[PDB]
């Protein structure tokens, strides 16, 4: 069990730095999904956008961790932005050597990969800007991913035990994932069951450039 | 302004597992 | 007491709404891409009202009493609650007056005197209920769709729909620093949701139009 | 040359086509893998209500144009 992580762009892109993501990239905060203006502060190509509410595939296997696996799921189905020979990119390649799991990861190579990267950086879970939670405790909260693959568009969840959910192809007219009329939609289905039930505990952080 | 339509000037500082 | 079911055609509820009042100088539109730079500059703004088509899975409201009219009741919710854009001494605006004057139902329209006057607005305009592009179907049947409307009124946005027997769904306060009714995320996201469920079932019948000028 | 069909729902719609293709094939090929008829269709590019007799060389549409699909279906 390990603290809750914040939805924080600092501490998302401390982590994803630290398994290999280059320095060239970084996440960042969405505030808003459908407005011009706001839009051009954001850092484009927009490559993975992680959603906090009430194609590699990671199971999840520890408790409170979903945050990791959204950072899991954000890098690795973006391969080609992390430093060769940087830990994660050993980890996908040595897979696919040996092709264990092509692309649903719930082995014995995963638990340890992961319960590896969990005990190396444990400090970074409870840094931010808010109080850390007793990693024993629930959080009502969740993480989930959107990835642009193959032209294909998927929401990964490592709490999904189907695997990935493929959302339908993608829009070449887009420059980016923030374009996607298939992740907007699917988005605002979650949000407006918010607006049926008074929470506003919603965050959205987006895979860029620095 | 949410982003529905622990804060940050409006942008929360949630966190999930 | 059943109509033939209304096509989201912009030019069939330009019509209609123009018989019952809508000034010249405005129209409904065709709404293809609701979170999309550039094709919202092919559409006229203000947006007033927002009708929406759609598979069924402190403001005016008329409950739905004929069969198959769903959107003829969208085009009075757009117009009565705007009802700056309606020409003095139309039907429509005869009608409003008339209740605002005997204080009769100051928004909840489900009167038998309501349903008279959406009687004779029918009757006076059977053929229009069938043109469009697309072949008309029989009255007497069934569609699976149905149309609802969305709109500012005193600062609010309101979802309204005949045959929500609850009156109008209030959605929550608006933005000032929307231009219109398209720049209103409550709006975007309320009708979002229900794209989703169609993406998941893989239904395509979704049309939206927008009232706005020209 | 390939070219696609976006619907108001966020769906990409993929076809193989000519230039020589009228827009009234386009219709039939939308019909073909979505099942709508095509008089229940109307399309866009760059603005512009695509007519029936028309092909897509008239209208200059290139490979990997974009074009919108807006519905004329009949709700109660």
């Amino acid at each position: 069990a390990v603290v809750p992580i914040e939805s924080n762009p600092e501490v998302f892109t401390n982590f994803a730095h630290k398994l290999g993501l280059k320095n060239e990239w970084a996440y960042f905060d969405i505030y808003s999904l459908t407005e011009p203006e706001l839009l051009a502060f954001l850092p484009r190509p927009v490559k993975a956008i992680v959603l906090l509410f009430p194609v590699i595939w990671f199971k999840q296997s520890v408790k409170n961790a979903c945050g990791l696996y959204a950072i899991l799921h954000s890098l690795s189905n973006n391969q080609s932005l992390l430093e060769p020979g940087s830990d994660l990119d050993n980890f996908l390649k040595s897979q696919s050597d040996t092709s264990s799991s092509k692309n649903r990861f719930d082995d014995v190579t995963t638990d340890q990969f992961v319960l590896n990267v969990i005990k190396e950086n444990v400090q970074t879970f409870s840094t931010g800007q808010s109080e850390a939670p007793e990693a024993t405790a629930d959080t009502n909260l969740h993480y989930i991913t959107y990835v642009e693959e193959n032209g294909g568009i998927f929401e990964l969840d490592g709490r999904n035990l189907s695997g990935p959910l493929y959302l339908g192809k993608s829009d070449p007219t887009a420059t980016d994932l923030i374009e996607q009329e298939l992740v907007r939609v699917r988005v605002a289905s979650y949000m407006e069951n918010a607006n049926e039930e008074d929470v506003l505990n919603f965050a959205m952080l987006g895979l860029g450039p620095n | 302004k949410t982003l529905t339509g622990q804060q940050r000037l409006l942008v929360l500082r949630l966190r999930g597992g």
